[PDB]
């Protein structure tokens, strides 16, 4: 059974950088890609960042472009979502998924994490 | 499974006038025979047109919140003229069903209805040890029927504990708004016996759940109606008892 | 088999693509376009049927995860785009179906039942 | 010139499956043969289905501001599988083209597209003394193509210095929204030679300009997409050179 | 085993011109069919001359110190035009081989080459429990090939742990300097399957080791060259995948 442990969540500040990670069990991370999907309170399944382990070819969503950084580790079978310069709109319960690969689409994936809640706290 | 594409609009209005009834079907063609069998006679009193004619159940509103609907046979048609009578005056009874489900909308509405006929459709209550459980009356909601939910039949569990996606094993048709307006399901008698008692045992089970949501253009009709016309086919009953008039 | 469930009036075209075993997942239309693909028109016919053939190394394939015998990819792209008239809801859905053929066979009876 | 009136709606969906491709044309009938000639063989290596199959270029948005669009052959299809290869591996090459331009809208959109195939379509730059002028790369915008304007091709001057109204001398069809959804243009090989070098010389030139503006009912789709499917017909090339693999 | 005595010198120069290639064989006669079977078609896309033509690998120097040389099929011919392509674009692929090994010297040089074609020739690493072991890249030295030693294949152990003297069980011919100048080995497809994946599995293995040392008269050519011409026979591949151009 393939397991993805969504780790790196919490309530940081507006502009407060927060990295994310997922331990990929059950398969060779290279055969798959890996991405991120956020969903705001009562909203929809929306994409953020995803890259393929083999080609390491980046792809971000238009609204998140720049501030977010995705990076894979083939040694520890983990992904690193460097959500830097956060904004009050980035307050959406995140999720990670291994892809076939490769890009941020509707669903287009299969293995889904439990869900980590990140809240871009602002004064 | 039902990958057909008749025409798309309307061509030919050809009415089915059996006995006293009249239907005026969208067309005639595009019908599914359950398992490839036509309702035949036991190889008895055969009423024919007397019992064999079209009866229409109550019309129900399909809405953007609807979870589904379900009925039982002969159960629903227990309050239908001669077929309602012959059901209580006999200890026996076997019958076929021409479930003709109609649903009209405009070229502006979108969605998809899957009419599923589940033979021996017992409803949700995970007590394997003690099934049937829910009272005779609840299990039998007559002509008004019962409804699925998001006696409690869960929609994705087809209201029996099995994933909806596999429902496609039972005879069915998909009333897809952009194509078909009508659904025709001929269900032959299916039970462990040659003939049985209708009052107690439910042969089939018509279950119409929404596969696609309902979306209407800007402002239009907030809801669309679905109608179920059912008819007893090649039926027989043995043997009149003190025509115990009610 | 893909069945479109949108307004009659709605039209458009999509490209259902197939990439044989061992080949990399087609991530671009152009990429997916080169291989076996069907150009399914929404405007005309509501249902597309793409029969995936028998392009396999071994006469008998693994039902398990093996690289020696790995499936391939079936993907859909926007040939054109979705065109809706008036103010009809701009988001509809598509259902998918799968089945076997007359030449489809299986072997070595095994089980997997837990408590 | 193209004063036809097939039907108006849709009748028959008849798919053109050549080689690996599949099209699913609006119908089949209503096609224009350029000058009344079918692409024939030189009276050589004939690849057939290998080279002769349907390839689809990039889809472009038609808008209330669009001035037009243009492509070059074989130029556009220079990045198309086997036809892309055979183009660079041979010093020769002659080929026909089945330019099948499709455009779908609703019974609510209005406008008119004229697909013009101009043989030997050199583009605007009034230096008669020194034509060609614009660089090889500009003159060859590949599969993404070039666009007309209100390298600079003026729309009413068909992008060559001659009044658009007379464009109707070249083979063409008018995709008039209220009638036709598809345009079929079979263009046979036209050049000063029996066979030539494809990489340098451009045979035809597909130019689609708007004859009527685009008007959409109240609020609908802000733009409609137009697609160009091109196919090489009865093609031959001589003779493989050190299959100089890239 | 190969106790033949054609003539001794040269008689007839009869060239093998298949497709684009040309060989000009020493003669034609004196060839060994591996096990008495000709490369046949599976009882698929059959390219014939396109794929079926002569390709020449890199020439290697034979010296008084040489221990031997080895190659893998289709491996070596993985960088050969159309056969190189068809190998990566398909998931399948079966093929025969006409290994035509030529070696020219004078009436003054002496020695003996034994061309051994070992079906399923795995190389030395005495881990029975875990074979394959040596990396994909080492195991596959392409068209330049690998060499035996006095990844480490021991000559007297044929590079697999079995005494060279028994190598004579596999199909072979002895290029004995005083007699034959050419070696012709037709190897039909041998594997556990009807068809398989060429990229991963190595069918045959051409291994040329020296049975006699090289001795040259006084002062002459310090070394003599050996050439390996290989050709794919009656080959088929299924089925083109997104012609994933590199």
């Amino acid at each position: 059974q393939v397991q993805l442990q969504e780790s790196g969540g919490g309530s940081v500040q507006a502009g407060g950088s927060l990295t994310l990670s997922c331990a990929a069990s059950g398969y060779a991370v290279s055969r798959y890609s890996m991405g991120w999907f956020r969903q705001a309170p009562g909203k929809e399944n929306e994409g953020v960042a995803a890259i393929d382990s083999s080609g390491v070819g980046t792809t971000y969503a238009d609204s998140v472009k720049g501030r977010f950084t995705i990076s894979r580790d083939n040694a520890k079978d983990t992904v690193y979502l460097r959500m830097n310069s956060l904004k009050p709109e980035d307050t959406a319960i995140y999720y990670c998924a291994s892809g076939f690969g490769l890009s941020l689409s509707r669903y287009t994936y299969a293995y889904w994490g439990q869900g980590t809640q990140v809240t871009v706290s602002s004064h | 499974s039902p990958n057909i594409e008749a025409c798309g609009y309307s061509d030919r209005v050809l009415q089915l006038t059996l006995g006293n009834s009249t239907i005026t079907t969208q067309e005639a063609a595009n019908s599914v025979v359950a398992y490839g069998r036509w309702p035949e006679y036991l190889r008895p009193t055969e009423p024919d047109v007397a019992a064999c004619r079209f009866y229409t159940l109550d019309t129900v509103s399909w809405t953007k919140e609807s979870r589904g609907w379900w009925w039982k046979l002969p159960d629903a048609l227990r309050d239908m003229g001669l077929f309602g009578q012959n059901m209580y005056y006999h200890y026996l009874g076997r019958s076929g069903y021409t479930v003709h489900v109609q649903c009209n909308a405009s070229k502006f509405h979108q969605g998809a209805l899957g009419v599923f006929a589940v033979p021996e459709m017992c409803l949700a209550g995970d007590s394997n040890t003690t099934t049937m459980h829910t009272s005779y009356q609840n299990a039998n909601p007559g002509e008004k029927g019962g409804t699925f939910t998001g006696f409690c039949p869960v929609d994705y569990l087809l209201g029996n504990g099995t994933l909806l996606g596999n429902a496609f094993v039972f005879p069915h048709q998909i009333i897809n708004l952009r194509t078909n307006n009508c659904a025709t399901l001929v269900l032959p008698y299916v039970n462990s016996l040659s003939i049985d008692s209708m009052v107690k045992h439910n042969n089939w089970g018509i279950a119409i759940l929404p596969l696609a949501p309902l979306n209407f253009a800007s402002e239009s009709s907030p809801e669309i109606p679905i109608t179920l016309t059912i008819a007893p086919m090649c039926c027989e009953f043995n043997g009149l008892r003190n025509i115990t008039l009610p | 088999t893909f069945l479109f469930c949108g307004s009659m009036m709605a039209t458009g075209k999509l490209l259902v693509s197939y990439a044989p075993p061992g080949a990399d997942p087609p991530k671009k239309r152009k990429e997916a376009m080169l291989g076996t693909h069907v150009i399914w028109d929404i405007g005309l016919q509501s249902s597309c049927t793409m029969v995936v053939p028998w392009i396999s190394n071994t006469t008998y394939r693994q039902t398990i995860d093996d690289s020696f015998t790995e499936g391939g990819y079936i993907s859909v792209f926007y040939q054109t785009r979705i065109v809706v008239p008036l103010s009809t809801p701009r988001e509809m859905d598509i259902l998918g179906f799968v089945s076997a053929c007359n030449d489809f066979s299986v072997r070595l009876l095994r089980d997997t039942t837990h408590i």
